[PDB]
This record gives C-alpha cells, sequence and structure tokens, in this order.
C-alpha cells in the first residue's frame, strides 16, 4: 500500500470565518476562536485516507520556543474518540478523494500564530509536512473561555463592532467622539500580535510570554502597557477619528483608550471605552493649575473571570493606557478592596476624593471626582451611565463601609505659638496630628498673602512646598512657614491682615486636607503713665519712623487738644517719649486718648483710665 | 482634556 501524498489542503475561510466569527479576518488567511471546532479539507493525489492503512498525526507550534508543558506546543492523532478541553482532529466527512476534518483547540489555549504540521504513516513508512498556518483568538462565545459572555448582543458590541462613541467634554456638557476602532481592517490584527510580540515580558523570557497569551488577564495587562511609550516604544507619545492610522503608522487623551480598545477587541476580549468626569480663590485648584486632575479621564474595561484572584471578581476588569496598569476588578474599586491586584489603589483614586475643612472640621464639596462615568449603549446610539458600578451612592452604609476597607483620622491646623507684631518677622506653622495607626507620605502646600477686612486677596508673602513630607502612625508635626516684614510690608492692605493657608494631599486614597487661618499683626501699644501724664511708643519697624507725632485728648482732663510733633526720627526699636499737663475738671474717672502718627506707621491708638 |  502506497503512501498518501497532498494534493493540497483546504482552509474553508468561508464556513469557518462565519462560524468563529472572524469572517473579516478570513480573507487571506484562517483565523479562529479557541474552544471550538473548526474545519479543513484534505485533497489527496491518488487514493484516500483509509482509516484501517492510515494514521495521521498533527502538531502545532506556536512562537519562537514552544514546548507542550507551556501548552505551546501539541501533537494529537486524528482519531474518532474525541477528548472534550484538548487539542484533537476527528474526521467529519470522507468522499471520493477528499476528507473533512474538524479541529478543536482547548478553551484555554494561549492565542497567536500557528503553525500545523501533519504526520501521514502508513505503518512501515511515513513523512512528516506543514500544512499551513491559523491564528487563535479569544472566544467570547465558548462557554469554557474566561472572556466568555453569556448575551449575544453584548458579544456584537463588545468584541464585534468597529466604531463607537468616546466620551468628552464635561460632566455637564458630555460630548460624544465617534470613533473607528476598525480592529478587523487589513493589517490590524498582525500588529497587535507584534505589538504582543515586542512587549518587555517577551524580551525576558519569549517561552513563558507565549505561554502566558492563554490569559486574557496577562494580555490585558500588556496591552495597558504598551500603548504608551516609556522610552521603549510603545505606539503612543504624548484631530484623527480612528485607530487604524495610529497602529499602521506605528509599525512603520482619549486616544489611549482608544487604541487599546482596539487592540482587545481584535484579540477577541470584549472591551469598553469608558470616561470619568471631574469638576470644581482655592489651595487645590490652585496647586494643579506625576498625577493630576482633569476634567475627564478615558480607561478601558475588559470583561474576564479571575481565577487568579478570590472568587467573585470575575466580569469586568479595568485597565489604564495612560502615561503597565490593571487590569483590576471594578468591583473591588467600588468595594474598596484595595489588596486586590493589579493596580487597584490608582483606579480608585480616579473616581475618588476626600476633601476636609479645617477653616476652625467639615466636607469640602469644591472638588468633586467621578461624576457621570460613562459608555456607550448596547446596540444603540445612546451613553450609558456606569456610575454605580465605581461608587455606591454618596452617604449610603456601603458607600461608608466602603470607604473604611479602603482607609483602613489625621487632622491639620494653623499655629502661631509666640505673639506676631507689625514689623516683625515670625513663624507659622501647619501642626499635623496623626492619630491612626498608618504612616502616610504627603505633599504640602503651606502659603501666606495678605487680606483686606472685606476678604480681598493681596499678593503671596510667603511659600513653603513639601513634595514627600513623612507622617508616621500616632505622632503630631508643626511645619514651619517664616513670615517675613521684607516681604509683607511693601504689599500690606489696610487690613493689617495676612491669611495663611495649608494643604495637605495624600497621593494615594486622593485625600486632602485644607486648613486656613487669617492673622492679625497688632500695632504696638501705647503706654501711658501719670505722674501730669506721660506717653511712649517703641518703633516696632526694622526702619526708621520720620514724622512722628502725638495728639492726646480727654475731657476731664484737658479742656485743649495738645497735638505735639517730633522733630527727629525715631531709629529702628528706638522709643518715643512725651508729656503734657493736665489739670484735672472734676472727680471721677476720666479716660485719655491717645493717637500716634507716622510716615510709615500711621493712626495707632490708645487710652488710659484715670481716678 | 484640561486641568481642573
Amino acid at each position: 500500500a502506497e503512501e498518501l501524498v497532498l494534493e493540497r489542503c483546504d482552509l474553508e475561510l468561508e464556513t469557518n470565518g462565519r462560524d468563529h466569527h472572524t469572517a473579516d479576518l478570513c480573507r487571506e488567511k484562517l483565523v479562529v476562536r479557541r474552544g471550538q471546532p473548526f474545519w479543513l479539507t484534505l485533497h489527496f493525489e491518488g487514493r484516500n485516507y483509509e482509516a484501517s492503512v492510515d494514521s495521521l498525526t498533527f502538531s502545532v507550534v506556536t512562537g519562537p520556543a514552544p514546548s507542550q508543558e507551556a501548552g505551546t506546543k501539541a501533537r494529537f492523532p486524528l482519531r474518532d474518540a474525541v477528548e472534550e478541553g484538548d487539542w484533537t482532529a476527528t474526521v467529519v466527512d470522507q468522499q471520493d478523494c477528499t476528507l473533512s476534518l474538524q479541529l478543536t483547540t482547548p478553551a484555554n489555549a494561549p492565542i497567536g500564530l500557528y503553525r500545523l504540521s501533519l504526520e501521514a504513516s502508513t505503518g512501515y513508512q511515513g513523512s512528516s509536512f506543514v500544512l499551513g498556518h491559523f491564528i487563535l483568538l479569544f472566544n467570547a462565545w465558548c462557554p469554557a473561555d474566561a472572556v466568555y459572555l453569556d448575551s449575544e448582543e453584548e458579544r456584537q458590541e463588545y468584541v464585534l463592532t468597529q466604531q463607537g462613541f468616546i466620551y468628552q467634554g464635561s460632566a455637564k456638557f458630555i460630548k460624544n467622539i465617534p470613533w473607528n476602532f476598525g480592529q478587523f481592517e487589513d493589517g490590524i490584527l498582525d500588529i497587535c500580535l507584534i505589538l504582543l510580540d515586542v512587549n518587555p515580558k517577551f524580551l525576558k523570557n519569549a517561552g513563558r510570554d507565549c505561554s502566558r497569551r492563554s490569559s486574557p488577564v496577562y494580555v490585558g495587562r500588556v496591552v495597558s502597557g504598551m500603548v504608551n511609550c516609556n522610552d521603549d516604544q510603545g505606539v503612543l507619545l504624548g484631530s484623527w477619528i480612528g485607530s487604524v492610522d495610529i497602529l499602521r503608522r506605528w509599525k512603520n487623551c482619549w486616544v489611549f483608550a482608544a487604541v487599546a480598545c482596539t487592540v482587545l477587541r481584535c484579540l477577541g476580549i470584549p472591551t469598553r471605552v469608558v470616561t470619568n468626569y471631574n469638576s470644581a480663590s482655592n489651595l487645590l485648584i490652585e496647586y494643579f493649575r506625576s498625577e493630576m486632575i482633569w476634567n475627564f479621564h478615558c480607561w478601558v474595561e475588559s470583561w474576564m473571570t479571575r481565577p487568579d484572584l478570590q472568587p467573585g471578581y470575575e466580569g469586568w476588569q479595568a485597565l489604564d493606557p495612560t502615561p503597565c496598569c490593571g487590569p483590576v476588578p471594578v468591583r473591588a474599586i467600588k468595594e474598596g478592596d484595595l489588596s486586590t491586584k493589579y493596580d487597584a489603589p490608582f483606579v480608585f483614586a480616579e473616581v475618588n476624593a476626600d476633601v476636609v475643612d479645617w477653616i476652625q472640621k467639615s466636607i469640602n464639596r469644591s472638588l468633586i471626582v467621578g461624576l457621570k462615568i460613562s459608555t456607550k449603549s448596547v446596540g444603540r446610539d445612546e451613553r450609558e451611565d456606569i456610575t454605580h458600578t465605581y461608587k455606591y451612592p454618596e452617604g449610603s452604609s456601603e458607600e461608608r463601609e466602603a470607604f473604611t476597607r479602603a482607609n483602613h483620622g489625621m487632622a491639620m491646623r494653623i499655629r502661631v505659638g509666640q505673639s506676631m507684631n507689625m514689623g516683625s518677622d515670625f513663624d507659622v506653622f501647619a501642626h499635623i496630628t496623626n492619630n491612626t495607626a498608618e504612616e502616610y507620605v504627603c505633599r504640602l502646600l503651606l502659603c501666606a498673602r495678605t487680606v483686606s477686612y472685606n476678604g480681598i486677596l493681596g499678593p503671596e508673602c510667603g511659600t513653603k512646598y513639601l513634595l514627600n513630607l513623612n507622617l508616621e502612625p500616632f505622632s503630631e508635626k508643626s511645619v514651619p512657614l517664616c513670615i517675613l516684614y521684607e516681604k509683607y510690608r511693601d504689599c500690606l492692605t489696610e487690613s493689617n491682615l495676612i491669611k495663611v493657608r495649608a494643604l495637605l494631599v495624600e497621593p494615594v486614597i486622593n485625600s486632602y486636607l485644607l486648613a486656613e487661618r487669617d492673622l492679625y499683626l497688632e500695632n504696638p501699644e501705647i503706654k501711658i503713665r501719670i505722674l501730669v501724664a506721660e506717653v511712649s511708643l517703641q518703633n516696632p519697624l526694622p526702619v526708621a519712623l520720620e514724622g512722628c507725632t502725638f495728639t492726646v485728648e480727654g475731657a476731664g482732663l484737658t479742656e485743649e487738644q495738645k497735638t505735639v510733633e517730633i522733630p527727629d526720627p525715631v531709629e529702628a526699636g528706638e522709643e518715643v517719649k512725651v508729656r503734657m499737663d493736665l489739670l484735672p475738671l472734676h472727680m471721677g474717672l476720666h479716660k485719655l486718648v491717645v493717637n500716634f502718627e507716622s510716615d510709615k506707621l500711621k493712626a495707632v491708638k490708645g487710652f488710659r483710665n484715670v481716678i | 482634556a484640561q486641568p481642573l
């Protein structure tokens, strides 16, 4: 009996593409999805296959360092017995010279480009040789696939649809940008594969990386860190209406999410672009105007199980391709379970912010993060609001209970200490108390500006920024900022007031503490001693006063107001004394009333009771 | 996209 000769193999692009939902990708080469049977037809030259005489065996390899242990290589015979969940081949039709075969991949097979080989054996003789190539993708249709999605219309939207909306604008003026993901355009699937093949984990361990491509968690994680360019390229580096041009040129803000979504839909992971809106003198705003806060922010959600985590975390996972991040279940964000991988705290901070006033302790609602979180409706041209998936309603026991799981008691006040006087330099303090068992690391803005009696803010006369302020558990701190006469004199108002403001930022949980306090730089005190009455005043300035003059009156003590000038200028710190004669009109209590006048220091007042 |  002569050995078999394959004339050709028919990859059945059409019936395969339609059944595997890869029609658009099956224009040239074969593309299929895991955990689902596909078809090949062998045409032999001469006699057909005879199960009794011929044993046929298949071999598939994927990647640059295949192995069986890693799941990136399989050998499997052509037989009637089909083992569920394994690589198998089985005859399903036999005609004149053709042999119809049905192949199955495991639902957890690594995705990627596969070389398919066939060894034809007639016991006493044999011959191996390559049939061709197919690409294996994730299968949201396969009940046993991690990325399974029980709903047909959701499968259409989150994998199959090539145009969507990305939401921009603002929480109150939501704008929907139409986008062309075009995950099934020419060359796109090949680029997604290349992208995978140049990610750092591939350069580090090609074999292991190709194996780990069985995981939608691994694959989504890798994609989040490849859209952006961190000196290693890297698709994007920080107008156009789709992902295709960007990706094609590559091979040679919302854009990151858009490209990520293109790639992940292409690889077969159901995915959606989501937008989060944030909204806003105030130290916070000042501080902003390296993670800041923007009017909106875009990331993606992918759908998968999470066997790598504890049970119950399957479903939507957040991934942020914004300048590796994720995947992290969306329910873990909503639940304040930030210990959950990957990168919980980072996503939590995109949708939470805890802002507290110490204006002396109240809730400051001048910053509001996490509003109208949005994504396109399934199979309709309208916006779905998914804020609820990230956040329990404000003020609920679930919202509060969740805040605790996340946060696992810190307070701030402005302190002065000793007395402050018009003309002197002196410290002000941000006094921070930490009666928790937690250790913190915060940013601190401490700054002062003059303010009128009416509340109008003059120019800055002191600033201290601290990028990393360490707060030990059960401890406190007095952080000094030194206010200089040299720096406030020129910019002082009729008010005589300085406004101290502090901002403490705890970046991880995204907490903010504001303390604010106005301080009054008091005028010198006029000393009035009765011997005749003597009145003196100490120059409080480091400068000399020119044209000093007193004025004294007090009915029951003088029938004449006595305005005496001071000839010489009074030097810094140098006191100035005058005296005038008094002839007590009547008997009881009288009040002497004094005014001091000067070029720099004007309108200072005093009095003394007598008898 | 704009800083708050």
